[PDB]
């Protein structure tokens, strides 16, 4: 997730005065601190990761649905602190995957 | 009255004389001083009035009746050039020399959205909450730019983060917060800015800033009068015509008529050849103002987007829902809905992908951990990779 | 903004002079357009004539 | 003093015997670099018209 | 000579009135005004002829010029070609106070000056013409 | 740091009358010209023909 | 420092307006007997088009600017700012009509 | 001494006082050539040093200017 | 073989046709409109768009590429822009020719002062060479100082 | 290689040597021309392999010429003075 | 003077012959739907369409 984070415009806006390698280090530290939220921050880019060896044989909608159901399962396993999600937009990434909610 | 005061033949003449730049008011004051000093003498300065205008640089206009009076008035002055660069002002120009300027805008209206010329908030849209009576400054509603301890991106004032990074916040009212000497009202900065720091015309609004400003009023973009005016201005200015374009007429006696642009002269007169069932009418060319022309888009024509999020996208028109036009793209190969004001009939794409992305053509790009490929075709926001 | 005909004539003659001396700065019977150093401006016409011109 | 100083220095350095802005349509070559290839050439250059 | 020119100009006046009536009726019937544009070249050629100015002022063709310049009741302005040709003709002819009194073109000129859909160049020319026509009255 | 030498300039003398013959394609057949220079400073003032 | 009197159109230094008042408008404005707020509301330092008049009676410019009945001196074609509503009503009480010189009214 | 007198006049009326301001040029003083360094010191210059350091072998010229303040009331 | 490959066939020039450039052609061949006198954006590289050194006009730098054709400095030929004038002006090289044409035609109704009815005019018409034809027509119509309302039957003249 | 040397090579009749001197040993350049307007206004992206004269609105009638760079400069300077030198690869009659 | 003022009024009119035309012109010069304020492809991304309100109001998991 760090290699995609360092090029994301969100990271560039967050840290305008920092080079790419600093963003790579920040991505690594954020991945260590919370892997789930770092995977969530990729948004559409997380379907291009190496998930399975034969993941290219599936239709795109099938892969997206499988990934989304896995995220819903894992997020509802973990739980979301609603006040933090309301205040910190970084933690609000898991709120659409809460059971009964959506984007 | 005002209309009766227009000049006549028997009114005193007006002469204009070129002077050095920046000394016009100095010449005016010197002429007034000499007129006052020589008043009541044997040879008084036989003039009547003298003035100058800031816009008409390098010109000083004196109202008199004799050229010798002008020579006497200019005698003893150093700002006047060596040659007698004097001319007779036409009588019709007398009213024009004293006509006012900047009338378009009686005054700045409170609540309008304006852009900032310079400063740390250079280019950010700001709402005119208050207009100072002096007219040199005005208090404005802005989006704060702070790092809380080269400028940070604009964002609504976060009181909690400000307190965490700096616990020296002061409070005076409810919803009115003072942080770092700057007054923030419910997340929006209220700071006075000078008149010379603002753009009050040709203002281009964005959905993001509009939503960010109207979010605090608990009703999304509730206000749409100035926004509609900005839409009208952008729609009128963005329309550019070319020969051979099929256009339709909105007003005038020739309303609801189709025609093809034959030639374009300047940017306000367009000669159009109309199409109709009568052959004798089809052989006539009519020059029509651009303000009463609307482009005609037929189904199945290559059109290139002028401006917007889908800029430089080409394709074939599929559905024409009046103002809104739908077309299948060429690059993304998907249907895109863009307004008809943003379309130009370009039969070929010829899109250059230079100065985009991070990838030259035929670059060997690592797709993921264990995948690699070569860029085959490049697009504005996508790439084609051969594994 | 505002149109005193004399000022229009002056500025439009200045524009005509600039466009004319951009192409031909050897116009007989009028002064040449000069650089800030005092040397005359090298027009397009002077690039094409003489021993050192484009052709020869 | 820079007027006289610069005018004299420019005219002697470049050979244009006039005002610097008036270099066009002015006499040139009034001042030249002294020839020092041999003694006789220096004498000849010092006695030239 | 002059009588033949007067007869031809009166015939042109009748043709212009008939064309204006036909175009107004067609506009009321949902059809564009085409007759005025068709008659425009002949009217332009006649107006550009300098020696016919005296006969034009004698026959009061400026009344029909005002009628063409008069906006139709649907609040639709005439074609820009008609306005430009008539303004150029007005500039090319020496219109006096008596001719203005006979024709009443000042009302339409004031309307064109005050209107905003009219081109600003036409606005400036109308202002200049109004100033020139007010010039002899006060001196 | 560059050695510069002034070259003597040759000019016609002032305050002397010189009579010349104008060429054939001209109404003038002879001319008598004098150039006048004040003794103090030796500077040209006026030319009279 | 100079300010342009909104009503009559004359231009004088602001300290002159405070200490002595407007020589022409003193019959209806009482600028000398007025505080700094009223002076600012009737004299503006932001103006354009300096005008010097020698003979008010015969100058067509003075008649066009409606200053032919005033003291000769520095005058402004356009003055930024308008008179307040209370001062306008007070002038209407005196029977004098106020015509703005801001250019926006014509 | 060709043009030894610059003259400025001002018939001030602001009590008529006709004031003439004029300056006269006097003697010319010359010196031997001198060299002024960046640190501010000065010393006599010789041509070999001027050749080596790319200086100009020149000497200052001084002129006596006398100012007088003429005034006549008439 | 010192040039990179191109699929366009290689031919030689057989004819050069001269002429004037029309405003429509100038607008059509242009790639950008020039309206900003300032050469540099903010004196911090990256020249201003719409200025006299717009990057679409071509690249004259080693490391930069043209934003119009995408080619390098060695291959890019350069591209033209246009600049709309507020008022029309004379082309300095054609002013005497404009004067002669003005003499040749009528300033009110844009027609030649003489028609083919005059046999000398017909003879002037017959010569194929445009320069000599113009010279003959000008030598004839220069004398004629009045547009003819009727035929010397109306020829369309305004008189 | 001045003008007199050019005349001497003309007098020798060696056209190939003259062409090689003035092109291969000097500013040899390659341009693209529209087959309709005959102007050097083609926008060629050789690696993208797309040619287009936007004015004439054609993509197929386009040729390449080998001309001196000074000739290209001369034609562009003429175009700057509103003259239109059109290069065609066929005769008309 | 009054007589020439009346003559000027007769020649140039008081404007009432076309004041109603001017009022109609000003009325037609003067005039909100988000479908016309921004592009549908921008409305959809910002969840501003009617279908997003239908999804948000319906009592079912999204
Ligand atoms: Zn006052
Ligand atoms: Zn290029
Ligand atoms: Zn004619
Ligand atoms: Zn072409």
């Amino acid at each position: 997730t760090a290699r995609l984070y360092q090029h994301s415009s969100k990271s560039s806006a967050e840290y305008p005065n920092r080079p790419q390698l600093a963003k790579y280090c920040i991505g690594l530290a954020k991945y260590i601190q919370s892997p789930l939220l770092e995977y969530l921050a990729l948004d559409e880019s997380m379907y291009s990761l190496h998930i399975h060896k034969h993941q290219n044989l599936l239709p795109r909608e099938k892969l997206i649905d499988a990934v989304q159901t896995s995220i819903v399962d894992i997020v509802n396993l973990v739980g979301v602190d609603i006040n933090e999600a309301v205040r910190a937009p970084y933690h609000a990434l898991a709120l659409p995957y809460v059971c009964g909610l959506g984007p | 009255p005002q209309r009766l005061l227009i000049p006549t033949v028997d009114d005193p003449g007006i002469w204009g004389v070129k002077v050095r730049l920046g000394k016009e008011k100095d010449v005016v004051r010197q002429i007034l001083k000499k007129k006052l000093a020589r008043e009541g003498t044997k040879n008084p300065l036989e003039i009547y009035s003298a003035f100058q205008r800031d816009s008409f640089k390098g010109h000083v206009y004196i109202e008199a009746r004799k050229a010798e009076a002008i020579n006497d008035a200019l005698k003893g002055n150093v700002n006047v050039f060596s040659n007698n660069s004097k001319f007779l002002v036409g009588i019709v120009e007398y009213k024009d020399l004293l006509r006012p300027v900047k009338s378009s805008d009686v005054k700045l209206t409170r609540g309008s959205y304006v852009r900032v010329k310079n400063g740390k908030f250079k280019g950010d849209l700001a709402q005119v909450d208050e207009v100072l009576e002096n007219g040199l400054e005005a208090r404005l509603k802005l989006v704060p730019r702070l790092d809380y301890g080269f400028r940070p991106a604009q964002r609504l004032f976060s009181e909690a983060e400000a307190r965490v990074h700096e616990p020296t916040i002061r409070r005076d009212r409810d919803g009115f917060v003072t942080y770092g000497g700057e007054e923030y009202y419910e997340g929006f900065l209220y700071k006075t800015f000078r008149l010379q720091n603002l753009i009050v015309n040709s203002i281009n609004p964005t959905l993001n800033e509009l939503s960010l400003f109207q979010s605090n009023e608990e009703s999304t973009t509730i206000d749409l009068s100035t926004i509609a005016d900005s839409l009208k201005e952008t729609a009128k200015n963005l329309v550019s015509f070319q020969p051979g374009d099929n256009v339709e007429i909105i007003n005038g006696e020739l309303n609801h008529l189709t025609g093809t642009v034959s030639s374009v002269n300047q940017s306000t007169i367009v000669s159009v050849r109309l199409h109709s069932d009568d052959d004798t009418i089809n052989s006539e060319t009519v020059e029509i103002p651009t303000s009463d022309l609307r482009k005609i888009f037929n189904v199945g024509d290559h059109v290139r987007v002028i401006h917007g999020k889908h800029t430089d996208d080409t394709g074939l028109i599929v559905e024409v829902n009046g103002d809104k036009v739908e077309f299948i793209s060429n690059q993304t190969k998907r249907t895109v809905i863009v307004f008809s004001n943003y379309l130009i009939k370009s039969t070929d794409s010829t899109v250059s992908i230079n100065e985009s992305g991070r990838f030259e053509l035929h670059d060997l790009v690592q797709v993921n951990s264990d995948l690699v490929g070569i860029v085959i075709r490049a697009q504005k926001d996508s790439f084609d990779v051969l594994c | 903004d505002g149109s005193p005909q004399h000022i229009i004539n002056e500025v439009e003659q200045l524009l005509q002079f600039h466009v004319a001396t951009y192409m031909d700065n050897d116009i007989a019977g009028q002064p040449q357009a000069l650089q800030k150093s005092g040397r005359p401006v090298k027009a397009i016409r002077a690039r094409l004539k003489g021993k050192e011109g484009r052709l020869r | 003093s820079t007027t006289i100083t610069s005018g004299l220095k420019y005219s002697l350095a470049t050979g244009n015997w006039g005002e610097q802005k008036k270099a066009m349509s002015s006499r040139a070559g009034v001042s030249q670099v002294l020839n020092r290839y041999t003694y006789s050439s220096t004498l000849s250059h010092l006695r030239r018209t | 000579l002059e009588q033949m020119q007067d007869e031809l100009i009166q015939q042109l006046k009748l043709q212009m009135e008939e064309s204006a009536i036909r175009d107004a009726n067609n506009i009321e019937q949902g059809k564009p005004a085409i007759f005025k544009l068709k008659l425009l070249p002949k009217v332009k050629d006649i107006l550009l002829r300098a020696n016919l100015a005296d006969s034009i002022l004698d026959n009061n063709l400026l009344a029909s010029v005002r009628l063409w310049l008069e906006p139709l009741p649907d609040a639709s302005l005439p074609a820009y070609q008609i306005q430009k040709v008539l303004f150029d003709a007005i500039k090319s002819l020496p219109i006096k106070t008596s001719h203005l009194r006979e024709s009443g073109l000042g009302k339409v000129m004031v309307f064109y000056q005050k209107s905003k859909r009219v081109e600003p160049n036409l606005k400036r020319t109308a202002e200049k013409l109004i100033s020139d026509w007010t010039r002899p009255i006060m001196g | 740091g560059s050695e510069k030498v002034l070259i003597a300039q040759e000019r016609s003398a002032a305050n002397i009358v010189q009579v010349f013959k104008k060429a054939a394609p001209s109404p003038i057949s002879h001319v008598a010209e004098i150039r006048s220079a004040l003794e103090k400073g030796s500077r040209l003032i006026s030319t009279m023909q | 420092r100079e300010r342009a009197c909104m009503l009559c159109g004359i231009v004088l230094p602001g300290r002159v307006f405070m200490q002595n008042g407007c020589p022409n408008c003193d019959s209806v404005l009482n600028l000398r007997d007025s505080d700094q707020a009223t002076v600012n509301e009737c004299t503006s330092s932001s103006f354009e088009g300096l005008v010097a008049v020698g003979d008010n009676e015969h100058s067509w410019v003075a008649k066009w600017l409606r200053v032919d009945r005033f003291q000769p001196g520095l005058y402004a074609v356009r003055v930024d700012g308008r008179l307040p509503s209370d001062i306008v009503a007070a002038l209407e009480q005196y029977g004098v009509y106020y015509r703005p010189r801001d250019g926006s009214v014509i | 001494w060709e043009e030894p007198r610059l003259i400025l006049d001002q018939p001030a009326q602001h009590d008529n006082i006709n004031k003439r301001y004029e300056i006269r040029f006097g003697k010319i003083y010359l010196s031997r050539p001198t060299m002024t360094e960046a640190d501010g010191t000065t010393h006599a210059m010789f041509p070999q040093e001027a050749r080596l350091r790319n200086l100009t072998y020149s000497s200052p010229v001084y002129l006596d200017m006398e100012k007088s303040m003429f005034t006549s009331i008439d | 073989s010192q040039f990179p490959y191109s699929s366009a066939p290689l031919r030689s020039v057989k004819e050069v046709q001269f002429g004037l450039l029309s405003p429509e052609e100038i607008r059509a061949i242009s790639v950008v409109k020039i309206e900003y006198p300032e050469i540099m954006d903010e004196s911090r590289q990256r020249p201003r768009e719409g200025g006299l050194n717009d990057p679409k006009l071509g690249s004259i730098d080693r490391n930069f590429k043209c934003q119009t054709c995408g080619e390098g400095m060695a291959e890019c030929p350069g591209h033209f822009g246009h600049m709309e004038l507020a008022k029309p002006v004379f082309h300095i090289g054609f002013i005497p020719k404009i004067k002669k044409v003005c003499e040749c035609i009528c300033m009110n109704c844009g027609k030649l002062l003489l028609d083919e009815t005059n046999p000398t005019m017909a003879q002037a018409i017959r010569i194929r060479d445009p320069k000599k034809r113009f010279n003959a027509v000008w030598q004839l119509c220069k004398t004629k100082m009045v547009c003819e309302a009727d035929a010397p039957v109306s020829r369309g003249g305004c008189g | 290689f001045g003008e007199m040397e050019r005349d001497c090579m003309i007098a020798h009749g060696a056209a190939g040597f003259l062409k090689e001197r003035l092109m291969e040993a000097s500013d040899a350049f390659r341009v693209h021309v529209c087959g309709i307007c005959g102007l050097m206004s083609v926008i060629a992206n050789l690696k993208k392999n797309q040619f287009e004269c936007r004015s004439c609105k054609n993509k197929t009638n386009i040729y390449q010429l080998h001309i001196p760079y000074a000739a290209k400069l001369l034609f562009q300077e003429l175009m700057a003075m509103n003259i239109a030198p059109r290069l065609y690869t066929e005769r008309s009659g | 003077q009054g007589e020439q003022y009346q003559e000027i009024i007769e020649i140039f009119g008081d404007g009432t012959d076309y004041q109603w035309t001017l009022d109609a012109e000003e009325e037609m010069e003067q005039p909100t739907s988000l479908a016309d304020v921004f592009e549908p492809s921008e409305l959809k991304e910002k969840m501003l369409t009617d279908e997003d309100n239908v999804i948000r109001v319906t009592d079912l998991p999204e």
